[PDB]
């Protein structure tokens, strides 16, 4: 199918840009002294 | 810890900190406009203002630039299609570069104000603790704004000491900037009149440095002061919001509905030039004119400038595209090229037949020829079992005048069909498809991509406002309400007056 | 905290934190502001909606 | 000149300055007639 | 609808997630049973839209 | 302007160029108008980047060695042109004495076409000119 | 190419679900 | 450099972790189809 | 230029993912009590 | 796009050198 040759660089980093975000974010929770 | 929703928070008491934050939002959005400007001088073709103008191009801030008087570029050409022009340091690629310059200049100004946070400067110097007092930086900043407000309009817009900004004739076709003279009677106030811009800056200026002045000079009514919480800086992230809000409606409506400020040569025409055929009606008095004059219709309609028959075609109506139609509108219908001149259909009989034009509403819409009183005379059939209007039965031929076709007659019923099913987009244009592989299905110009982007924004921050007037307001309440909340005060006649204890 | 050259200048700028006029002030004046900014508002809407028609003032691209 | 417009403008601002002024007239005097009690 | 005009579906035939479907079984079925079993093959059971009924009869 | 740039052999190679009839004597009314060749800017030895040439090179694209050589050809096959021009030699002053002339001249004639591979350009060329006339 | 990031997406989202459930916070009475 | 007393630390639980997981990846579901369009 | 149309997504991603790895790493240190 | 990618790139890198020189671990003597 002749789709947008962009679409897949769009939707890696949809997913990749947040994603990283929230675990940055989680990972340096958990870490801190309990 | 604080969510994640609230980790710019810690700014709130930390003067310097916020500073250097809008510092990098600064930096960041002049790098921006820097960036944009390169990437659309890597891409803009300059070769043909005609048909192939900037916003067939999908460009965004080059509208921008010209408007206020940046047209030409280092490499030689200008945006009205001059060769040989010298801009001076101010061209296109000079914009952008003091754009790029600023940014890193104010990257480093945030490094430092990061850094140095703790200025005397942000501490009262009664208390010690961190303070803005926001009613006097108002009064500071409106003077300021006045100041440029006026001054851009007394020495920028007039010529006096600037280039002045873009004006056209009502048809778009001879456009440049010029200097201009404010307007100080009531046309002042239509949109459509450039003297009203430049009235408005110079008026709305001296009004901005006089109320700048009252605010440095008279401290807020304590009962105001109260009221609107001026103590508390979010009380002015609320109103700004309300007043960005309100601006970015405005600049949507005049880009959608046109105005002195958005020209057609810059950002294409509007979708209300299509619906009532605005451009059609001025083409077709020229015509008339030029046979009245005794031209032959041949002349009459070769005499038409390609630039207004250009506009009297739905591929530049800006209520053709599509949301995830990417791109500049030269990817859809292609590159314009060249108008293959006026089309004119007749039927045996010899009458004068029209084709039913497409309001922007139809993504697709069927062949229906008329005659001159609006009766139907020929179609393109669904069905064909019963069809009474064929080409074929009506022996419908098609005739051009002006452009590539000019003096050509076609009488084979696929070749007519197929020019007619151009007509109803209006005048009929040769593209080139390749160049782009363009895909044959319209998109919007920036006119189209500001007005969506900027109604989007100017919605989503009403929220802003919203959220921000409570966070102000119930400030007490943001953690919860007062764990000895008095049942009397809600419950009914306890109080007098809702929530006051003094009314027994 | 630090002072500075620039910040001592710009010091009295920044040292009237919490300030009021007593009372209601000028808010009266303000009143009748923002009374005549609405009405302006008002004015210029209607010109543009077409609603408010003004000799001379022809609200189009055509006569500008 | 005052065009029909322009004085149907002013028949508009005038009726909105009537209703606005007799509603505040009215809500004035009715709160002034009957006030909340409170203790000294 | 059972007129020899088969729906493409699925990702792998050219659809994306808005377009894409598992399609309801053939109008000449109609309400008769179609179980794996009672198709000559499983190429037949699909173009006939096999899938559909086991799918929805297991989740109901 | 936009940075084209346009090569061309500025050239009046063998001009032929004559007067008007009746030039008794060279004056400021007399103009010379002629045609000369204008050959191809680069000649035949010169090889493009990827070493394809006329009288020497490649004559494939041997980077691809399996392409499909027709969408090629006007590249991989190099032409020699040879074209006309024509110039205008316009006397504007005359030392009878010495037998000099000088004045202004425009020259038309195509510019560079890189041995085929595109369509040359029309170039107008304006400027001065000075000779030097003795007995033979 | 499409197909592939569409399936991968969803094979995301039923990981997360394991996760979510089986690796959750467990709920505690305090 | 004396610390700057506003300083906070920043926190997001698993669950948070999780219910954000699933927002961009159904997002990412939902839009993708578009964005190839 | 024709280039490989999945270029663009193999740098972004060659530089993304191990720069998120280590991003990661940092931040959940910097956390750790001290 | 290339060069988009390849000046992205070499920005994102002087970024580094100034966050690697100006925001350093300070040398502290023990
Ligand atoms: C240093 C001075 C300076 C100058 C001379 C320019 C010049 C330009 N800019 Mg750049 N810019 C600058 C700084 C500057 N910029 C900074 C500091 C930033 C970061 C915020 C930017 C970010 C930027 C962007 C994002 C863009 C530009 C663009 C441009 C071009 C068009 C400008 C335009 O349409 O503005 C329009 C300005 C307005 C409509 C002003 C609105 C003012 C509001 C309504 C005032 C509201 C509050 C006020 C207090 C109310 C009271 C008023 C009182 C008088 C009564 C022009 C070349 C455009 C461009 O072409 O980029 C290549 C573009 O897209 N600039
Ligand atoms: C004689 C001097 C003079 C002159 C000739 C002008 C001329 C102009 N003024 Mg300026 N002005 C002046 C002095 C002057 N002004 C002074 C002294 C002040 C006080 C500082 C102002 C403050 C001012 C403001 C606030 C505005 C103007 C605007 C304008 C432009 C009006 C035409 C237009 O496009 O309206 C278009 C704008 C409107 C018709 C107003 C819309 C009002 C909306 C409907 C209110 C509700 C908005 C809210 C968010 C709800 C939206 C809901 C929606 C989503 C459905 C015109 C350039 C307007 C402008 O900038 O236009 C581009 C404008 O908004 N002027
Ligand atoms: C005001 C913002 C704005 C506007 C109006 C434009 C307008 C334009 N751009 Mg520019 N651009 C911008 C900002 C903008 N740009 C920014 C910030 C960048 C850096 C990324 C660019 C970089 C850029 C490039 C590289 C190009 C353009 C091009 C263009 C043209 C084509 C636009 C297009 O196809 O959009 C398509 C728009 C969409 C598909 C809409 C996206 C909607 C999103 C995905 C919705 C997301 C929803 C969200 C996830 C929901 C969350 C829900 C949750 C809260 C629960 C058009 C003139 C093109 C052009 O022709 O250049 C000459 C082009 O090549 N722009
Ligand atoms: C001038 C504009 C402006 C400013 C300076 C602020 C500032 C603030 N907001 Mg408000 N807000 C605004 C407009 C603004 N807001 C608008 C338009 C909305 C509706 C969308 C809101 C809705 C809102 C809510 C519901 C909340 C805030 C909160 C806050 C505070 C914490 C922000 C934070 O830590 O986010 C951190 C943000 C992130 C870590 C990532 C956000 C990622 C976004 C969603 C996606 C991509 C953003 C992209 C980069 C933006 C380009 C923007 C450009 C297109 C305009 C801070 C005082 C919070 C608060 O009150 O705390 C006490 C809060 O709960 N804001
Ligand atoms: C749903 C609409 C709505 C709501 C619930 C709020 C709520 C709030 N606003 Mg916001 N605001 C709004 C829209 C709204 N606003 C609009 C459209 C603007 C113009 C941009 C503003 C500008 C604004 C500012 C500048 C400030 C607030 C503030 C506030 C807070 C205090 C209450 C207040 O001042 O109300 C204000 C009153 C109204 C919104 C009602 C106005 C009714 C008008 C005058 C009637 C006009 C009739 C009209 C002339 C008829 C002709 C129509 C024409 C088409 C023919 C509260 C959170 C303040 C705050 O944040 O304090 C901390 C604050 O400083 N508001
Ligand atoms: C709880 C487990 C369960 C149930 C209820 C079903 C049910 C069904 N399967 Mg599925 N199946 C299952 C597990 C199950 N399956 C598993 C684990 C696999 C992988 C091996 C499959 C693989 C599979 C395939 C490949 C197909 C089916 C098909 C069917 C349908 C036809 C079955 C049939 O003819 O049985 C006939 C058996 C009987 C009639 C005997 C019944 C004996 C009981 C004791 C008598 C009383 C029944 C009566 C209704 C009482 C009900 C009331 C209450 C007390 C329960 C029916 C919807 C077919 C289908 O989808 O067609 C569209 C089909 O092609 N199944
Ligand atoms: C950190 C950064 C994060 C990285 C990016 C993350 C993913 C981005 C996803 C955005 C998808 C954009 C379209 C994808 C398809 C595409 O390739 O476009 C590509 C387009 C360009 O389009 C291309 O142009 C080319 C010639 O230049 C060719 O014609 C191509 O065929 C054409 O596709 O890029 C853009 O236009 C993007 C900017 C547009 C901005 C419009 C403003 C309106 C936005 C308002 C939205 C508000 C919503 C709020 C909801 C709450
Ligand atoms: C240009 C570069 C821009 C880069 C931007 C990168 C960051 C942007 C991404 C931000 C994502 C934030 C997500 C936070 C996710 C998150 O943390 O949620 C949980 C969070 C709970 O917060 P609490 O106050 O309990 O605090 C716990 C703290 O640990 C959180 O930090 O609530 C919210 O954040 C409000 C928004 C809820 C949204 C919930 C939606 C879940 C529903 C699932 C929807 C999909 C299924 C639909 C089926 C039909
Ligand atoms: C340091 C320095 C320097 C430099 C600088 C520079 C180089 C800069 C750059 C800058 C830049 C270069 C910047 C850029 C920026 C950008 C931006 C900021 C963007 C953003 C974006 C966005 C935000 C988007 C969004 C979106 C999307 C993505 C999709 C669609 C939708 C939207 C639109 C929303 C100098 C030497 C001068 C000097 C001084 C020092
Ligand atoms: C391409 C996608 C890129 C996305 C990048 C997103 C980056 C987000 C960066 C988050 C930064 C977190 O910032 C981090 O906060 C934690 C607390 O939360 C701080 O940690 C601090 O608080 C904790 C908890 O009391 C103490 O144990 C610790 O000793 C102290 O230093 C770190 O000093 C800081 O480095
Ligand atoms: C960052 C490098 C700055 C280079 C400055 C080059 C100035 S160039 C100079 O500028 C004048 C003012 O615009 C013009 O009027 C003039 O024609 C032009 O030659
Ligand atoms: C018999 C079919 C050919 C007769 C001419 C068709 C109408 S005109 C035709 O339309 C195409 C689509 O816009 C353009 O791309 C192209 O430039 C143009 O030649
Ligand atoms: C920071 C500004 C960098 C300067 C950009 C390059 C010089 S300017 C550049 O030159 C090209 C070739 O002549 C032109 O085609 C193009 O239109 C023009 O923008
Ligand atoms: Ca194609
Ligand atoms: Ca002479």
């Amino acid at each position: 199918m002749e789709v947008n040759q962009l679409g897949l660089i769009a939707t890696a980093l949809f997913v990749l840009v947040p994603s990283v975000f929230l675990i940055i974010l989680y990972v340096q929770t958990e870490s801190q002294q309990k | 810890g604080l969510p994640w929703y609230r980790v710019h928070t810690v700014l709130i008491n930390d003067p310097g900190r916020l500073i250097a934050a809008h510092l990098m939002h600064t930096a960041l959005v002049a790098g921006w406009a820097g960036s944009m400007a390169l990437y659309e001088l890597a891409t803009f073709d300059p070769s043909d203002p005609v048909l192939n103008p900037m916003w067939r191009q999908g460009m965004f801030v080059l509208p921008f630039m010209a408007r206020l008087g940046v047209t030409g570029s280092w490499s030689g050409w200008s945006i009205t299609g001059e060769t040989g022009i010298d801009p001076g340091f101010w061209s296109f690629e000079g914009v952008a570069l003091a754009h790029i310059v600023l940014s890193g200049l104010l990257f480093l100004a945030a490094c430092w104000h990061w850094v140095y946070w703790d200025l005397e400067l942000f501490r009262d110097p009664r208390t010690g603790e961190p303070a803005l007092d926001l009613p006097k930086m108002f009064g500071i900043h409106l003077f300021l704004a006045g100041l440029l407000c006026f001054g851009f309009g007394a020495f920028h817009l007039t010529g006096l000491f600037g280039p002045g900004m873009w004006v056209s004739d009502p048809y778009g076709l001879t456009g440049s900037v010029q200097p201009v003279a404010p307007e100080w009677g009531p046309d002042g106030f239509n949109p459509y009149n450039p003297g009203g811009v430049v009235a408005h800056h110079i008026a709305a200026g001296i009004v901005g440095i006089i109320a700048g002045l009252f605010h440095i000079l008279v401290r807020p009514p304590q009962r105001l002061y109260k009221a609107l919480r001026m103590g508390n800086i979010e009380t002015v992230l609320s109103s700004s919001i309300a007043a960005v809000f309100f601006a970015a409606f405005v600049v949507a409506g005049t880009m959608w509905y046109g105005s002195a400020t958005t020209p057609i040569e810059l950002f294409g025409p509007t979708r209300y030039q299509w619906d009532s055929s605005y451009f059609q009606q001025e083409i077709n008095r020229r015509v008339q004119a030029s046979l009245a004059s005794g031209a032959t219709l041949e002349e009459a309609w070769s005499a038409i400038p390609e630039k207004l028959a250009f506009y009297d075609y739905i591929g530049n109506n800006p209520a053709k595209g599509g949301l995830f139609r990417t791109g500049p509108m030269n990817k859809g219908d292609g590159i314009a090229q060249a108008w293959k001149g006026h089309a004119v259909f007749r039927n045996k009989e010899g009458e004068e037949l029209f084709v039913r034009r497409m309001p922007a509403f139809f993504e697709s819409f069927p062949v229906i020829l008329t005659d001159k009183n609006g009766v139907v005379k020929a179609d393109i059939p669904f069905r064909r079992a019963e069809s009474k209007y064929s080409f074929e039965q009506q022996g419908v031929t098609v005739s051009f005048y002006g452009g590539e076709l000019n003096g050509q007659t076609f009488t084979d019923p696929p070749t007519v069909k197929s020019y007619a099913r151009k007509a109803i987009f209006g005048e009929i244009f040769e593209f080139d498809t390749e160049t782009l592989n363009s895909d044959g299905i319209f998109r919007t110009s920036p006119r189209g991509w500001f007005t969506f982007a900027h109604a989007v924004f100017a919605l989503l921050f009403f929220f802003g406002h919203i959220w921000h007037g409570a966070r102000t307001l119930f400030r007490d309440v943001f953690s919860g309400i007062d764990p000895e909340l008095s049942p009397e005060q809600v419950e009914w006649g306890f109080y007098q007056k809702v929530g006051d204890v003094t009314t027994r | 905290a630090r002072r500075t050259w620039l910040g001592d200048i710009l010091r009295p700028l920044n040292s009237e934190y919490g300030k009021v006029a007593p009372g209601w002030g000028t808010t009266p004046l303000m009143a009748v502001f923002m009374g005549l900014f609405l009405v302006f508002l008002l004015i210029i809407l209607e010109i543009y909606n077409s609603t408010l028609i003004l000799d001379g003032v022809n609200v189009s691209w055509k006569a500008l | 000149t005052i065009t029909p417009s322009l004085k149907g403008f002013f028949i508009g601002l005038l009726s909105g300055a009537v209703v606005l002024g007799l509603t505040f007239a009215v809500l004035i005097a009715i709160s002034q007639i009957d006030k909340v009690q409170r203790s000294l | 609808d059972g007129i020899r005009e088969p729906v493409s579906g699925s990702l792998l035939y050219g659809n994306n997630i808005i377009t894409g479907a598992v399609v309801p079984s053939s109008n000449a079925i109609g309400l008769h049973f179609y179980p794996i079993w009672e198709a000559a093959s499983l190429d037949e059971w699909l173009y006939n839209g096999g899938p559909y009924q086991l799918i929805i009869f297991h989740f109901l | 302007a936009g940075g084209e740039r346009i090569p061309l052999l500025f050239t009046v190679k063998n001009l032929v160029a004559s007067t008007q009839p009746n030039v008794t004597s060279i004056t400021t009314s007399t103009d010379f108008k002629g045609e000369f060749n204008v050959p191809s800017y680069r000649t035949a030895n010169f090889l493009d980047p990827k070493g394809r040439g006329l009288a020497s090179g490649y004559d494939s694209a041997i980077a691809l060695p399996q392409a499909k050589e027709e969408e090629l050809a006007r590249a991989n096959v190099k032409r020699f042109s040879l074209t006309k021009g024509q110039i205008s030699l316009n006397v504007a002053k005359v030392d009878g004495r010495t037998g000099e002339i000088a004045g202004t001249f425009e020259s038309e004639q195509l510019s560079d076409d890189d041995m085929g591979a595109h369509e040359p350009h029309e170039v107008k060329i304006q400027g001065v000119f000075y000779a030097s006339i003795e007995p033979a | 190419m499409e197909t592939i990031t569409y399936v991968f997406i969803f094979a995301c989202i039923i990981a997360l679900f394991f996760f979510a459930i089986f690796f959750r916070e467990p709920p505690r009475i305090t | 450099m004396e610390p700057n007393p506003n300083r906070q630390p920043v926190e997001l639980n698993r669950t948070s972790l999780y219910l954000g997981l699933l927002l961009i990846l159904v997002l990412a579901l939902l839009f993708s189809s578009y964005f190839f369009n």
